[PDB]
């Protein structure tokens, strides 16, 4: 789920709050459409309202389709609203509380959100930003190994908490380490923005829970998104709900902060890229790739972290085990044994296509089409078997009375599967009772 | 023509 | 130390130094060694991993290498040292060599080079530098029996003696017993029992860099060795061991399997060899030639390992070749050698160097670790891949293309529980009209084909209803060159149906379809050899990487699935891709037979009617 | 009558 | 990787503005660089991959110009508004040159867009389209050097747009 | 009227005649295939469509080879 998303499914309320914040509209502005771009400058500086009519005037029929996604993007998000023009005109304006910040945002005016925490002066304790990359990755590398469930990874019981409220790692046991589910294995084989994207969207969706302001989080977000890499802000001026939200996002790397205490906090590229979710950072410079992949199903792996063992582990036999090498080969058992987990072909496939090693990149196909086609096929092997309980209606004496209950099973939606030939039918289970009732009554009524 | 051009490898892929 | 995902805790014996991309090799403790293709020392490291170690897998990145006692003597053989080859592992090795490696070769390479073998005045003599070995392997009770002994039971007196000929053999597995190897010693230079021959190298025989080096590591220090060169077919294997019967100069011993074989060798030697043709002779069953003045004999082993009577020419003939001395003998097709009557025929057959030749070692009866004293250790092994970039052969477009299973055949599948299940997965009628597909698009595009068939009623049948040549059992010779002439000169024939008939029993024509239909069983080394014969570089597609088409028939949700996966294993191990193709693009257009479904119910018909004696 | 000898072990050094 | 590049070339000239200004028009300079800023601002706004480049075309020489507010918008702001009174409050009349260099700014600008293109990296292609405001009269002088301009961005497919203010020109009307 | 709940399986039809076999010989023992609806689909009783699941692996992995 993309962020707009999300956004478009807020209460006008809490879009009302959020267009408070010129960030929060110089972010919505920046993930509109184009057209839509255009069309919110045009109306920028229009204190009157624009007739329907004349707004659609403007784009070619063939592009009405574009115009038409745009306007309901526009009015999902409550950026524009329609107002009952005199004579019976239904004019379009912008959201004054959104334009009047947007205008703040980008005319000038207004109030800094950060107070130029140049005010302390020079950080005695500065870092540097591979430091902070760095430090960043080691995190999130702490949490997923936490979520293996490696003792050398000890992270806040809050955290495994967030989890379990996720359902990535449920709890069957307290007091032994959660289980990780089919949901953890997909959140683990997804690539790190979007597993930080996801995670962000979680918790977004049980923000509530912990009693913190929606609308503080996401325009302090927005803002961290247009913060600047290497350069830190102001701690003060933010509620007790954004310190605890601060310190959380500290705890997963995307903010740098040296102690508690401190009044500086550095963002990272990855909290800078966090709003875009998975988009927009299309030239993420990650890891070069360490994976090999051979003919007859090997994998060579130039790595050490116990993170990518495993990860290889998911899914394919171990074999060798040298200092700066490991060795597996890729099985139909072992991927199986994933699939049963509940990891899909297409993560695989996606994930060995992250971690292509340079080598593997000269030739034309990232990695060889047989592999992956055999991959595929072992993948559809275990969905042959087609599970669908229901109940068999299959005594029809006359083809009309036939055609009528399918009709009316058809306008129920309980249908399962039709043989107009035979004269046979499966309904569902939850949809057998009405429409059992409705033969019944048929009967009555003759 | 049915039943052999689509029986095990075109359920899932079409 | 296993891990809980089943990798070798390797880690701690193996100590990583920071000279990580200079040196390609991983050495692990457990005698695997691993070689990165894309390391600009792989020309270095690939050189030197031939040498001393035996390859068992060659994709197209990492190489794996296996370390053997055989290797290690071969590399014994060819003059390195300990000394020399620990240093060039260590200087390629990215970690520490283990101490349990360092061990492993220093014990060998100490116990060999021992114990001599001498093969003069029509006998065996063992001797060594070293009495006390001789004086300790005396107490072995199947020693004493080997060494032969006086009329009177006493056993005979560097002091050699002499060994029983048909204890030989046994003498070789004993000598692995006691650790200490014989050695395939041979006076290149220094024979004088038997004169030289008027034969050399006519100046159209061209030596390819490959053939050339392993000739010279087959020569070392100029005196001809024992041991056994695998090449690929059509890469001048022929040539190359008349390179040798040339170079060596002695009297000559070829077999093969059958007369094709036969004639096939000495048209070879008439090309290549200057030996003049009153000195080539052939002990075949129908054509004969006089064992007087044969300076290079060329027979099968079934003719010299035929137990039963032979006719009196034969066994004159026989007498003669026992009583010559043969300082050079060429076996071709090792893999059919571990078979314990043509093994016979090395016990019988008094010669002094041996060489062997084919194209595959891996027996499924896997009898091949007596086969490394029955001739020699692995002399040479060509990387496939790397002569298909050299343009030597065809780079071959290898296919298995998956042929779903009727129903009504798929429920009598399954309710066939015996052998007669074969016929049933043979004869799909889907296979059929994919085989029918492939043949007229191949024909369309003017290619040859050759459609391979285990099965002789299956082949039959699909020859007989798609109206082409079949070859199988009987097969007239007559008839049979005639269907192979016009094969190779009438464009209007370009589709040969051949059974099992076409490995080795006779010579394939060069061609560029191969399909196969039916399987021996999992024999992933005959069919390799067979498909390596069939096809061969053709001129005019040397820039495409796919000059030459081969398809495998497998049907869907069978056992020959099973068959062909663990077949293809070889081949995948040389770095042979294979694409599974389930839909065939274009049949749904052209028209093929068994359309209607009455048609496969009356194939369906027919197929029940062969029972299980077919 | 390149079959006397035939050797790479120089090719085998530190460079 | 659209990268478009939006470059704004500013009628600098000081006499007809001077002349506005004796009319006491309800339009000044100082709204025309309002104006100017603040689309440019909107340029960099609808996109991170939009670039802005604003040129001074003046008499003398053209001049590379480049608290709630934005970081970059407010700094891109500062840096153009000290470049336009650093060159207005130096810009001394003398000779009796009054046609302003347009041709010569024109070759400017290509010549940073050609610059911008080769730094551009081979990942992302760089659009680039020319707005001008036309405020003073035309030159005649400079139609050989235009035409050589013209040329050279339909050679390089650069969309030219003109905004004529006062007088008008055939020759933007042919470019 | 006289209808059976269970659960409608749907395969392609070389798995619809193993299944035919499979109840014919009652290699499953007890038949639970009670009635086949269509050349693809199937209706078996949940009670041992779990056991056959079982056995219809147990087909494609002899169908198979072991690395």
């Amino acid at each position: 789920r993309n962020l707009q998303e999300f956004l478009g499914g807020l209460s006008p309320g809490v879009l009302d709050r959020l267009y408070g914040h010129p960030a929060t509209c110089l972010a919505v502005f920046r993930e509109l459409p184009s057209l839509a771009k255009n069309w919110v400058m045009r109306m920028l500086f229009l204190e009157q309202p624009l007739p329907q009519a004349a707004v659609a005037l403007w784009v070619k029929k063939e592009f009405s389709k574009a115009q038409e996604e745009s306007t309901g993007l526009l009015s999902g998000l409550r950026i524009w609203h329609t107002q009952l023009l005199p004579g019976g005109l239904q004019g379009l304006i912008l959201n004054p509380i959104f334009r009047q910040n947007l205008r703040i945002a980008l005319l000038g005016g207004g109030k800094a959100w950060s107070d130029d925490t140049s005010q302390l002066g020079p950080d005695k304790h500065a870092r540097d930003v591979p430091s902070l990359d760095k430090y960043a990755e080691e995190r999130w590398e702490v949490v997923l190994h936490f979520m293996v469930g490696s003792p050398s990874a000890a992270v806040s019981q809050d955290l495994a908490q967030l989890l379990s409220q996720a359902g990535l790692m449920k709890s069957t046991e307290p007091g032994e380490p959660p289980c990780i589910t089919s949901a953890g294995f997909q959140f683990l084989l997804l690539d790190t923005p979007a597993q930080l994207w996801y995670f962000m969207l979680q918790y977004l969706q049980t923000a509530q829970s912990r009693g913190m302001d929606l609308v503080e989080i996401l325009s302090f977000l927005f803002q961290l998104s247009f913060s600047t890499l290497g350069k830190d802000y102001s701690v003060e001026g933010m509620s007790d709900s954004l310190l605890n939200f601060l310190q959380h996002l500290r705890e997963f790397g995307l903010v740098f902060q040296r102690k508690r205490k401190s009044r500086r906090y550095y963002p990272t590229r990855l909290a800078i890229n966090l709003s875009s979710g998975v988009s927009g950072a299309g030239g993420t410079v990650h890891q070069p790739g360490f994976i090999v992949v051979e003919t007859n199903y090997r994998l060579y792996a130039y790595t050490e972290s116990e993170l990518q063992i495993a990860l290889i582990a998911l899914f394919s036999e171990m074999l060798y085990r040298f200092p700066n090498m490991v060795v597996a080969q890729v099985t139909r058992e072992s991927v199986q044994q994933a699939i049963a987990s509940g990891i899909t072909a297409q993560q695989i496939i996606h994930f060995l296509r992250t971690r292509a090693h340079p080598v593997m990149l000269k030739q034309t196909p990232v990695l060889p089409p047989t592999i992956t086609d055999q991959i595929r096929l072992w993948e559809l092997e275990r969905d042959r078997l087609r599970f669908t309980e229901g109940v068999l209606y299959n005594q029809f004496l006359s083809q009309v009375d036939f055609e009528l209950l399918l009709a009316h099973a058809r306008e129920l939606g309980v249908l399962v599967f039709e043989n107009s030939a035979k004269r046979l039918m499966v309904v569902t289970p939850a949809g057998h009772s009405d429409v059992k009732r409705f033969w019944k009554r048929q009967k009555h009524s003759s | 023509a049915r039943i052999l051009a689509a029986s095990w490898p075109q359920n899932r892929e079409d | 130390k296993v891990d809980e995902y089943g990798a070798k805790d390797y880690r701690l014996q193996m100590p990583l130094k920071d000279d990580h991309t200079s040196r390609p090799l991983w050495v692990a403790p457990d005698g695997h060694i691993f070689l990165e293709a894309f390391s600009p020392v792989y020309k270095y490291a690939q050189d030197f991993l031939v040498a001393i170690a035996e390859p068992v897998c060659r994709p197209t990145h990492v190489h794996e290498y296996k370390l053997t006692a055989y290797s290690l003597y071969a590399a014994v053989s060819v003059g390195l040292q300990t000394s020399d080859i620990t240093e060039y592992l260590r200087k390629l090795s990215k970690t520490g060599v283990p101490d349990g490696i360092m061990q492993f070769i220093k014990l060998c390479t100490v116990s060999y080079g021992k114990v001599k073998l001498v093969l003069k005045h029509n006998r065996y003599f063992v001797e060594s530098c070293h009495p006390d070995v001789i004086q300790h392997l005396l107490q072995d009770p199947v020693i004493r029996e080997c060494r032969l002994r006086n009329s009177e039971g006493e056993a005979t007196e560097t002091v050699s003696f002499e060994v029983k000929q048909e204890m030989i053999e046994e003498l070789q597995k004993r000598c692995i017993h006691l650790e200490y190897p014989l050695l395939a010693e041979y006076d290149f230079r220094n024979d004088s029992v038997n004169p030289d021959i008027n034969i050399d190298l006519k100046p159209t025989a061209v030596l390819r860099p490959y053939q050339e080096k392993s000739l010279r590591k087959m020569f070392g220090n100029g005196r001809a060795r024992s041991g056994v060169i695998v090449l690929p077919c059509g890469a001048g294997k022929s040539l190359v061991g008349v390179t040798a019967a040339c170079t060596v100069r002695k009297r000559c011993l070829v077999l093969g399997n059958s007369a094709v074989s036969v004639e096939q060798w000495k048209a070879q030697f008439k090309m290549w060899s200057t030996i003049d043709d009153s000195q080539i002779c052939r002990f075949t069953s129908d054509a004969k030639d006089k064992p007087i003045g044969c300076s290079v004999a060329i027979s099968t082993y079934s003719m010299l390992g035929h137990t039963t009577k032979r006719s009196w020419e034969a066994e004159r003939v026989m007498e003669w070749l026992k009583t010559q001395e043969w300082g050079l003998m060429i076996l071709d097709e090792v893999h059919t050698i571990p078979a314990k009557m043509f093994r016979r025929v090395l016990t019988i057959v008094q010669a002094h160097c041996k060489l062997g030749l084919t194209a595959t070692l891996v027996r499924e009866d896997d009898k091949i670790v007596d086969l490394n004293f029955l001739i020699g250790p692995k002399l040479y092994e060509a990387n496939w891949m790397e002569l298909q970039n050299n343009g030597y052969i065809a780079k071959v477009q290898c296919a298995e293309v998956w042929c779903p299973m009727s129903p009504e055949f798929y429920r009598e599948y399954v309710a066939i529980k015996t052998k007669k299940r074969i016929l049933l997965y043979t004869m799909n009628p889907n296979k059929f009209r994919a085989c029918q597909f492939l043949i007229k698009f191949h024909e369309r595009r003017n290619d040859k084909i050759i459609v391979f068939a285990d099965n002789v009623f299956a082949l039959k049948e699909y020859a007989i209803r798609l109206n082409k040549p079949y070859i199988y059992g009987p097969t007239s010779q007559g008839e049979r060159m005639q269907i192979l002439q016009n094969f190779k000169h009438n464009p209007k024939i370009n589709t040969i149906f051949i059974s099992k008939v076409g490995d080795t029993s006779f010579d394939l024509p060069e061609a560029n379809v191969l399909i196969q239909i039916s399987s021996h069983g999992g024999s992933r080394r005959q069919e390799a050899q067979r498909l390596g014969r069939v096809l061969r570089a053709k001129k005019g597609m040397v820039a495409e990487e796919y000059n030459a088409f081969f398809y495998s028939l497998v049907s869907q949700d069978t056992q020959e699935m099973a068959y062909s996966t663990k077949r293809q294993r070889f081949l995948v191990d040389q770095g042979y891709s294979f694409k599974v193709i389930t839909k065939l693009a274009g049949m749904e257009e052209e028209d093929l037979a068994f359309s209607t479904k009455e048609e496969q119910q009356q194939l369906l018909q027919k197929v029940l009617a062969a029972t299980d004696l077919d | 009558r390149w079959e006397g000898g035939y050797e790479r072990t120089w090719e085998i050094l530190k460079e | 990787d659209e990268l478009n590049l939006l470059v704004i070339v500013v009628d600098a000239n000081p006499i007809w503005w001077g002349k506005q200004a004796l009319k006491e028009s309800q339009f000044t300079l100082s709204k025309c660089i309002d104006a100017v800023m603040v689309l440019g601002n909107s340029h960099l706004f609808m996109n991170r991959s939009n670039k802005l480049a604003v040129i001074a075309s003046h008499i003398q020489e053209s001049r590379f110009l480049y608290d709630g507010k934005y970081e970059l918008l407010t700094s891109a702001n500062e840096v153009i508004v000290e470049e336009i009174k650093d060159l207005m409050t130096k810009s001394d009349i003398k000779g009796q040159h009054t046609e302003t260099l347009l041709a010569g700014s024109l070759a400017k600008a290509l010549c940073y867009i050609h610059r911008m293109n080769k730094e551009v990296k081979d990942n992302q292609e760089m659009k680039s389209r020319i707005l001008v405001i036309k405020a003073a009269e035309d030159s005649a002088l400079q139609y050989m050097n235009f035409m050589n301009v013209i040329f050279a961005a339909q050679k390089q497919n650069i969309l030219i747009d003109a905004c004529v203010l006062d007088s008008d020109s055939g020759l933007l009307q042919q470019a | 009227v006289n209808v059976l709940k269970g659960v409608l399986i749907e395969c392609d039809p070389a798995m619809k005649q193993f299944l035919l076999y499979l109840d014919e010989s009652n290699a499953l023992g007890k038949k639970f295939i009670i009635q086949d609806i269509d050349d693809t689909h199937v209706f078996v009783i949940a009670e041992l469509v779990n056991v056959l699941q079982e056995r219809v692996g147990e087909l494609m992995d002899q169908n198979a080879f072991s690395l």
